């Protein structure tokens, strides 16, 4: 209710809970979290820019290629990294309402 | 002693056109059809 702007609205209650009768040894209670925050892009946009740094000069690649790795694996992994950031970005800030105007295959433009 | 302006060996020459660019994603979904509907909890004949 308070932090609503930090939740994805089309998953209308984002929460799973579980509760165990047995604490760990020490203090009387505890809790453990996991978020699928779309914030995750802040890590992966850093690696991809840093990757591209190294690879736009082909820095230390001779090691990898010398174990017989092909350079089009680095190209697909980088592509799959860019496409994964695009999926983080497809569901980040996505409206509960659908997008309307976005077509380009249509047969007519006149009115 | 003139060396004839000797060139480097061997550089990032395979990267000279490289950026690289990004692909696209657009998801986006189709509506299901819910037009097969009628209620049963009333009367359509015995009302007459």
């Amino acid at each position: 209710n308070k932090n609503s702007s930090y939740f994805v609205e089309w998953i209308p209650n984002n929460v799973k809970t579980a509760v165990c009768d047995i604490p760990p040894r020490g203090l009387k209670m505890s809790a453990t979290f996991i978020g699928n925050s779309t914030a995750i892009q802040e890590l992966f946009k850093r690696i991809s820019e840093q990757f591209t740094a190294m690879f736009r000069r082909k820095a230390f690649l001779h090691w990898y290629t010398g174990e017989g790795m092909d350079e089009m694996e680095f190209t697909e992994a980088e592509s799959n990294m860019n496409d994964l950031v695009s999926e983080y970005q497809q569901y980040q800030d996505a409206t509960a309402d659908e997008q309307g105007e976005f077509e380009e295959e249509g047969e007519e433009d006149e009115a | 002693p003139d060396l004839k302006n000797v060139k480097s060996k061997i550089g990032s020459t395979e990267n000279l056109k490289h950026q690289p660019g990004g692909g696209k994603v657009q998801i986006i979904n189709k509506k299901l059809d819910l037009s097969n509907v009628q209620s049963k909890c009333g009367s359509k004949d015995n009302i007459k």
